[PDB]
């Protein structure tokens, strides 16, 4: 039902951010 | 008296796995190499590059080291095992070299093949035992321990004994056999993803268990 | 040139003179075949001497197993003229 | 069966850098270098072809003169590679490479001499 | 042909594309069961478009290995650690006949050593425990005894025996009602009628058997081991 | 030559490429910028052409993997201070033409040094029946070899023909003469590995396990370029010949 | 956990149908020509005509082996990779302290062609060879019989009897003791020495020893198979220069050590 290791949603929501980062960044330049 | 265990296992759904570690001693099989997936490897067992092992075969490893080498192939029912010790004294590994083609069905124990052979299917190959570079065995010969198959030549019978000399044609044939075998493999290693879906459905064989 | 043996016949005549001047030992049955206790006249006392008289000619030391299968003088003078720690 | 091992089977003896001695087997046709790495009196790993080009005296051996006798004379190469090899860069009368020196049935009882390990495992 | 090898090709790179996704969304959720050792066998086993045809009648033993192109008929059986290969060439079996345990049937892996011939298995066909047939050719109600070898181009004729141990060279011709064995295999002597009546009951007999097991194998799985398996400390 | 091969081959690979870069800026800023008689370009000459035919011989006379490898450089760095010696705008744009494909160069072929080391690359003679084993790896070796020998249309052709452009320029004669010679011999002595990858047969093999995926994607891309990069080099050329004019104005 | 933890659970739900839609996709355009892999179907031990297999607790089974019908296997025996013992028309008795190494069948038969029909008897400490064939005969104890022999009904291999490799013995021969056999058709090669009949013993008892660990490492869990795959794979190799720097000293785990009896010294 949830995943439990916190320190993997962490890198998950950083790898997230990465893309989305990249993404904008690429967007906007 | 035949005191049975309630709790050993009649079935078991994962069947029989294929790479048996046995201590620190673990099967190491190369990237490029063709294994049947019923095939058992088990302690110290060294498959290499473009060699190839079929359907039904087992290696044991857990007394001495086997070795397949290179584009070598060990074909269906072969059964490849080592002992400690050799009556020749010399050292009582399974040493399969580069280009050499073990006939299915064949079983070796403790014996060394130098490159470039052709073992017959059905032979038996003994502790100790050598076969010499650039040599045939035919079908259903029987190699007794310590015997050795000189270079160069067709041997053959239950125990081998010398047939004739091979020419140099018939010598050049070997590493194209061997060659034309891994080729074969080829098309069955390309048959499988590194991975199974079998565990999709041990997945919902649970789920359907509760 | 540096060599790591000792010549052959210069240990035959080292091994010669030492079987020789342990006493007991007349210098006329000392043949490079002969053997110390059948033809020599050494006991088991008097046959470990020699071969230790060996290992102090020599400088090393034999290792027991060996130090046994030195019987004769052929036995010495074949050990002692292969083993590189002689000197 | 007619043919067999023990055929070719060459009686050999290894005294190591300890100085005890050793009973050694070795085929006749192949180096005394294999037959020193069957039982690990030299390291396989610190040689591990029978070429003069793939040679660092990491197969050198000792051998005295009685036997020097029955083997080929050193080639040129061989004794430029002893030679390099040296510590003290002094060639060794008694030195073979043991990747050049083929057993025979003539070599039956040889004694071999082996010494200390030199260093091989370039970092 | 060359199409379907690249649409076959193409669907494999789309399938291990699907296999890592659902490997990364479990991963997502901590699972790693996709990492268990499972055993990849499969009893019928296809080499792209060459699969195996087998009769709703006749029995496989699930460990029993069919590769290729290989033809079963009906009240055929096919034991345990059996291993039928029919890659480089075809491999038919007819109706009625049993391959005992551990038989191995496979044709040439290469043409190297000549064109590849096919293995032709008649009706009420008896092949011992562990024999090998190398590209030869079995008619209808012969015996094959246990352990022997038939190699490439051989011939064994209509009510022909080859005793076990056997090694029959290539090409060798066995004529009906004659018993060869031996290595190599020669004449020894001629078959009685007895021995046809037990051939044929022998036949008869293992379909029997075969249903039997048939049976017994299409059990469903018993979930008590797999929890026993499962819960294991 | 003995500090390369002692060292771990990383070590070796990193003082291969790195510090070479770092100190001809420095001598680029030190003297070029400067001023004095030709006594310095004297020096260089002279210590080009010891170097060309030191390590062309020294080469020559290499069993080992990484000893070759350090001599090659010691001869390219000849190949290189000849550029400086000239002292001319074209000078310094082949200089550092020539230090970047001599790293790209170097890191290719120390990538495939430390691919074989796991399986612990020691010879020349271990890499007998590589073009069987591994026919790709080969490829990839003997393509990286014939751009050391300077054979065209490979990228280390720039280096040979810079040398010879400078010295019928420069109006030298015997730099040609030592030019041509170092050259055949090193085309000889690279060729050697190709011939024992390629040419032998011998009866021991070795096998070497695949290399990771870094190194793999590295030596791909630097083989590509390696192959290619005289079809569209303008870049280089250009940012070469910036960086030589930033120096004095 | 949390709401972090729902939303990736449920994110990676996604993945998972998206990545098997895509695996269905790639299985049509194959042509649906790929049979897929499926469970396991092998039984180790099976019943047949209501006969039950009893296995002693202490008997090492493959789980390649197929074990079917009236078959009763002692304590300390050994069915190794690839074996077949079915006991299904009649009965098939292995004792105590027996290896039947790799790939062998062993069969029965309901009724011979002549004489009386008699059951596979396997007596103890018996070594029986990779890829052998024994049908319908007996083995009495402390027998040897060689790799890739094949025993016909009515054979009877007396006690310290050795069949060589390779032989085809022909029904209703009688090894006698202390005889070694060999050849196809079998017949009387030499005499046994004593070296082999302790050859003989020795075999036995080193098989009960590998039997030991092969049963270990095959009935290892999921959970434990992959704790031993971190394991072997965190000790494969070593820096004990570091470590003297660091002031420590690694040690095997013992779950990576096997026992002495197994090893070649
Ligand atoms: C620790 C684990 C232990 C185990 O479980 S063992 C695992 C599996 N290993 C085995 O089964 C090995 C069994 N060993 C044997 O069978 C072996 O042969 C055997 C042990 C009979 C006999 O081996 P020998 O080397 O001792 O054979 P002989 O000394 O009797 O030679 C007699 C003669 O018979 C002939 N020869 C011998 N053996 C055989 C045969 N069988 N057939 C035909 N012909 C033969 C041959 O012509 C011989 O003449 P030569 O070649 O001139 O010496
Ligand atoms: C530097 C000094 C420090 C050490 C001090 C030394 C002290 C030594 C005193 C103690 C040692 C003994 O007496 S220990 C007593 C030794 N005596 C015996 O062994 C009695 C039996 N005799 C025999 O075995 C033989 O007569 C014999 C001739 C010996 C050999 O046998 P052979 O006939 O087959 O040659
Ligand atoms: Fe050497
Ligand atoms: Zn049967």
């Amino acid at each position: 039902k949830v995943s439990e290791d916190k320190n993997r949603n962490y890198a998950v929501v950083a790898g997230v951010v990465a893309i989305v980062g990249s993404i904008g960044w690429y967007l906007k330049a | 008296q035949v005191t049975p265990s309630p709790d050993r296992v009649k079935w078991d759904y994962r069947g029989q796995r294929q790479i048996i570690p046995l201590g620190q001693w673990l099967p190491k099989v190369a990237v490029d190499a063709y294994v049947a997936p019923n095939v058992v490897l088990a302690g110290q067992v060294t498959v290499w590059d473009g060699s190839s092992v079929w359907n039904g075969a087992v290696l044991r490893g857990d007394l001495n080291k086997i070795t397949v080498g290179f584009c070598s192939n060990v074909q269906e029912r072969c059964v490849v095992h080592a002992a400690w010790s050799s009556p020749t004294g010399l050292p009582a590994q399974t040493l399969i070299d580069r280009y050499v083609t073990v006939g299915a069905y064949s079983l070796l124990r403790s014996c060394t093949i130098e490159p470039e052979c052709i073992i017959g299917q059905h032979s038996i190959l003994m502790e100790g035992s050598l076969v010499e570079t650039r040599s045939i065995l035919e079908a259903g010969s029987v190699l007794p321990p310590g015997r050795r198959i000189p270079s160069g030549e067709l041997w053959g019978g239950n125990p081998a004994r010398f047939i004739r000399t091979l020419t140099n044609e018939e010598t050049l044939e070997i590493p194209k056999l061997a060659v034309a075998i891994n080729h074969l493999s080829g098309d069955y290693f390309s048959e499988f993803l590194p991975y199974s879906t079998i565990y999709l459905e041990v997945e919902k064989f649970k789920k359907s268990l509760g | 040139v540096r060599g790591s043996f000792l010549d052959k016949s210069e240990v035959t005549d080292r091994v010669l003179s030492v079987v020789k001047n342990f006493q007991k030992v007349d210098p006329s049955k000392v043949t490079p075949k002969a053997n110390f206790q059948n033809d020599l006249g050494l006991d088991s006392l008097d046959s470990v001497e020699v071969v230790m008289a060996l290992e102090e000619e020599f400088g090393f030391e034999i290792p027991d197993n060996e130090a046994d299968k030195i019987q004769s003088i052929d036995l010495a003078v074949d050990f002692i003229a292969s083993h590189p720690q002689a000197k | 069966g007619s043919k067999k091992v023990s055929d070719r089977i060459v009686k050999l003896s290894a005294i190591d850098p300890d100085g005890y001695k050793q009973d050694i087997i070795g085929l006749s046709g192949q180096t005394l270098l294999r037959a020193l790495t069957h039982t690990g009196l030299i390291d396989p790993a610190s040689h591990r072809l029978d070429d003069i080009e793939a040679c660092s005296a990491e197969c050198e051996v000792q051998i005295a003169e009685e036997w020097l006798e029955k083997l080929p004379p050193r080639t040129y190469d061989e004794e430029y590679v002893l030679k390099r090899s040296s510590r003290s860069r002094i060639l060794n009368k008694h030195s073979r490479l043991g990747c050049q020196v083929v057993l025979t049935q003539e070599l039956q009882g040889m004694v071999v001499a082996v010494p200390e390990a030199k260093p091989w495992d370039i970092p | 042909g060359t199409l379907g090898r690249a649409f076959y090709s193409v669907g494999f790179w789309i399938r291990e594309t699907g296999q890592a996704l659902d490997r990364l969304g479990c991963r997502l959720q901590g699972k790693n069961y996709f990492r268990e050792q499972l055993s990849r066998h499969r009893t019928l086993m296809n080499v792209f478009d060459k699969a195996p045809i087998v009769d709703k009648e006749a029995f496989v033993a699930p460990s029993a290995s069919v590769i290729g192109d290989v033809h079963i008929g009906r009240g055929s059986s096919i034991w345990y650690g059996c291993v039928l290969r029919g890659d480089v060439n075809t491999v038919s079996v007819g109706s009625g006949t049993n391959i005992q345990d551990n038989s191995l049937v496979h044709v040439a892996k290469s043409n190297l050593s000549g064109k590849v011939h096919p293995t032709i298995i008649g009706d009420n066909v008896t092949i011992g425990h562990s024999a090998v047939l190398h590209g030869c050719t079995v008619e209808d109600e012969t015996f094959i005894g246990m352990g022997a070898t038939l190699l490439d181009g051989v011939v064994v004729e209509k009510h022909g025996m080859v005793a076990a141990g056997a090694l029959v060279r290539q090409n060798t011709r066995i004529p009906s009602g004659e018993v060869w064995g031996g290595n190599p295999a020669r004449f020894l002597r001629k078959l009685t009628d007895e021995e046809i009546a037990f051939i044929s009951q022998s036949a008869t007999n293992y379909s029997n058997l075969a249903q039997a097991h048939a049976a017994e194998n299409a059990k469903p799985l018993n979930v008590i081991e797999f929890e026993k398996v499962l819960r294991k400390k | 030559p003995d500090i390369y091969e002692g060292s771990p081959t990383p070590v070796t690979a990193f003082l291969s490429i790195a510090p070479k870069i770092s100190i001809f800026a420095n001598i680029l800023r030190v003297f070029i910028y400067g001023s004095y008689g030709a006594t310095l370009q004297q020096i260089f000459f002279f210590c080009s052409i010891a170097s060309m035919i030191l390590g062309a011989l020294a080469a020559m006379a290499q069993t080992k993997v990484k000893r070759l490898l350090a001599y090659s450089s010691i001869g390219h760095v000849g190949y290189i201070c000849i550029g400086f010696s000239c002292g001319t705008i074209e000078g310094i744009q082949s200089l550092l033409i020539g230090i970047f494909i001599y790293a790209l160069m170097t890191m290719d072929a120390f990538a495939i040094v430390l691919a074989l080391r796991q399986t612990r690359v020691k010879y020349i003679a271990d890499l007998g029946a590589l073009a069987k084993t591994n026919p790709i790896l080969a490829i990839t070796f003997s393509i990286t070899m014939f751009s050391y020998a300077g054979i065209p249309p490979l990228a280390g052709f720039c280096s040979k023909f810079y040398l010879f452009f400078a010295a019928l320029g420069c109006g030298a004669y015997f730099l040609a003469l030592v030019g041509v010679v170092t050259s055949v011999i090193g085309c000889f002595y690279y060729i050697r590995l190709v011939k024992r990858m390629f040419f032998d047969t011998p009866r021991t093999w070795i096998l070497y396990e695949p290399m990771d995926r870094n190194k793999s994607l590295l030596l791909a891309m630097t083989s590509f370029f390696i192959t290619l990069f005289l079809l569209y080099p303008s870049p280089l050329f250009s940012v070469t010949h910036q960086m030589a004019l930033s120096l004095y104005l | 956990m949390g709401t972090l933890g729902r939303a990736i659970y449920t994110v990676g739900n996604w993945i998972r149908g998206t990545g098997q839609a895509l695996d269905r996709v790639g299985s049509l355009l194959q042509g649906s020509h790929r049979i897929e892999e499926h469970l396991s179907r092998h039984r180790t031990l099976m019943n047949v005509f209501d006969k039950s297999p009893l296995v002693d607790k202490d008997v090492f089974v493959a789980p390649s082996a197929s074990v079917i019908g009236d078959v009763q296997i002692g304590k300390g025996s050994s069915i190794w990779y690839g074996c077949v013992l079915r006991g299904d028309v009649n009965n098939i008795s292995v004792g105590s302290g027996t290896n039947i190494q790799d790939n062998t069948l062993v069969h029965v038969a309901k009724t011979n062609i002549s004489g009386k029909v008699l059951p596979t008897l396997i007596g103890d400490n018996v070594t029986v060879g990779h890829s052998a064939v024994i049908h319908g005969c007996t083995v009495e104890d402390d027998a040897f019989v060689g790799m890739g022999a094949t025993l016909l009904d009515g054979v009877v291999v007396e006690k310290h009897a050795m069949v060589a490799a390779g032989s085809l013995v022909k029904q209703n021969t009688r090894i006698p003791s202390g005889e070694v056999w060999g050849g196809n058709p079998a017949k009387f090669m030499r005499k046994l020495t004593d070296e082999e009949i302790v050859y003989i013993s020795q075999s036995a008892k080193n098989y009960i020893n590998l039997a030991q660990i092969h049963a270990s490492e095959n009935s290892k869990s999921f959970e434990q198979i992959e704790v031993e795959r971190a394991l072997r794979k965190k000790y494969a190799r070593k820096d004990e220069d570091y470590d003297s720097m660091l002031g420590i000293t690694r040690e095997t785990p013992p779950e990576l050590i096997l026992p002495d009896n197994v090893l070649p010294g």
